[PDB]
């Protein structure tokens, strides 16, 4: 599980 | 005098401007339900593929959200995130396929973190379905899968899901439309 960049 | 008329058309054309954004919006309202499910499971249709593509990499659209789906009538209320041109480390090489946890109307009663197991993929709309996915169960310690704060939390998934190229290059486009499904396990939750 890997996070979007933030916008 | 005549400045009364022409107040109260005023008035009238300003009120009927209103109407029309209410009207659309309930276009757009009916058109979420619609389209809602309720067993963690959901289909997400994405016409104009070529456009939207052409619009992640001019920048003027990066990404495009799913209409918001359930794992029951009164549960978690989730969506997808799709970035045609990728994002993070799959930007401008793959497309970016991530999963969001929304303010939920019953969070309160729901538990906390999220710890249904997801299941993110898109689909092949050739007659050999090769569909191509892959699941993942909530990091605990991850804000993405946290009692929601705002409207959305931070959306967590697969930054280098599909090489753009493998994408283009199968028989994942059809008419323009491709096609993507989430699972969310909800069998292994105590339910209402």
């Amino acid at each position: 599980p890997q996070q979007a960049t933030d916008d | 005098n005549t400045g009364l008329l022409e107040s109260q058309l005023s008035r009238h054309d300003q009120m009927l401007s209103v109407h029309d954004i209410r009207l659309a919006d309930m276009d757009l309202r009916f058109q979420v339900l619609e389209t809602a499910s309720y067993n963690g499971v959901l289909i997400w249709k994405i016409r104009d593929y070529k456009r939207r593509k052409q619009e992640a990499v001019m920048g003027k659209t990066l990404s495009l959200y799913s209409q918001p789906f359930y794992t029951g009538y009164f549960g978690y209320k989730m969506c997808a995130r799709v970035y045609l041109n990728g994002d993070g480390m799959g930007k401008g090489t793959h497309l970016s396929l991530f999963f969001v946890i929304m303010r939920g109307e019953y969070d309160a009663l729901l538990p906390w973190p999220f710890k249904q197991k997801v299941t993110l993929m898109l689909m092949d709309q050739g007659s050999s379905r090769r569909h191509l996915g892959d699941a993942f169960k909530p990091d605990p310690n991850s804000s993405s899968f946290k009692k929601p704060t705002g409207e959305m939390n931070i959306a967590s998934g697969c930054p280098v899901f599909v090489a753009q190229t493998v994408l283009e290059n199968g028989t994942y486009i059809k008419d323009d439309t491709i096609f993507i499904k989430v699972i969310v396990d909800t069998s292994d939750l105590p339910d209402p």
